[PDB]
């Protein structure tokens, strides 16, 4: 289980960076990963890191596969649009 | 920034605020959304109620926190 175990050692990191939970739970949700029901348990969490512990909990539940998903999510979201971030943080 | 309300319908809301904003204004986007008047709106973040004078960043609610949305008349 090296995904799952990665998500099990890096945790302190993630929630530290993750700031966004919406645009992940919504895309665990169009691909049958997440039940509409988890969707919601993890909204229900009071603050954001709560939210990315949450989401953390119930990926590393389900099983490998599913965590082996949850990095190449993290992967191709944080490096779409990295080479926007001088022009963007330039303007406002 | 964004934060959620729950409105126990069982749906969950998605707003568009500031820290800055204050708790008239989070019931203005509220009533807006699934009209309500704003003087039978009780916002709870965490168990506590909001008072309707402070705003969220004296409350340390940061982007994507989730507040609970009651009745009162």
């Amino acid at each position: 289980h090296p995904h799952i175990q990665l998500l099990k050692s890096n945790r302190e990191l993630l929630v530290t960076h993750i700031r966004n939970t919406q645009c992940l739970v919504d895309n665990l949700l169009k691909n049958d990963y997440f039940s509409a029901e988890d969707a919601e348990i993890v909204c229900a969490c009071p603050t954001q890191p709560d939210k990315v512990r949450k989401i953390l909990d119930l990926v590393q539940s389900k099983g490998e596969e599913v965590s082996e998903f949850f990095l190449y999510l993290l992967q191709q979201l944080a490096d779409a649009y990295v080479d926007l971030r001088p022009w963007l943080l330039e303007i406002g | 920034m964004q934060i959620f309300v729950k409105t126990l319908t069982g749906k969950t809301i998605t707003l568009e605020v500031e820290p800055s904003d204050t708790i008239e204004n989070v019931k203005a986007k509220i009533q807006d959304k699934e009209g309500i008047p704003p003087d039978q709106q009780r916002l709870i973040f965490a168990g506590k109620q909001l008072e309707d004078g402070r705003t969220l960043s004296d409350y340390n609610i940061q982007k994507e926190s989730t507040l609970h949305l009651v009745l009162r008349l």
